[PDB]
């Protein structure tokens, strides 16, 4: 992604290494997950509520005539 | 003599006149409202629609 490669070696492979693997990605870390379901419901209470794996259908309604 | 005769001939054109007047409109502004109405009804109706489309979309 960027350079210097006996620094980034250290780095780049630990780009990756986190990435090379994927249960816990050397390291998902607890404190991530911790915190990731904190802000992941708290994300979800800032935002609209209506299921977001849910389609909003339609609606209907009956204006007022005299 | 001449009086009467031209009080007369006043009134009764008057009746005349604005009661064909008269007539004329009541025909004339109802089949006005009836314009309105509908339209007062239909507009907000595909607006209605309209928004919804937005609402449900967003």
């Amino acid at each position: 992604l960027d350079p210097v490669q006996k620094l980034f070696v250290d780095k780049i492979r630990e780009y990756r290494t986190k990435r090379q693997t994927s249960g816990g990605p050397v390291d998902a870390g607890p404190e991530y997950q911790q915190d990731l379901d904190r802000e992941l419901f708290k994300l979800k209470q800032m935002y609209g509520k209506a299921d977001m794996n849910t389609f909003p259908n339609f609606t209907f309604e009956d204006p007022k005539f005299e | 003599q001449l009086e009467e005769v031209k009080q007369a001939s006043i009134k009764q054109i008057q009746d005349a006149i604005d009661m064909e007047k008269s007539q004329q409109a009541l025909v004339q502004k109802r089949h006005y409202l009836f314009d309105v109405q509908r339209n007062n009804i239909a507009m907000a109706l595909e607006v209605t629609y309209r928004e919804r489309l937005h609402r449900v979309y967003r």
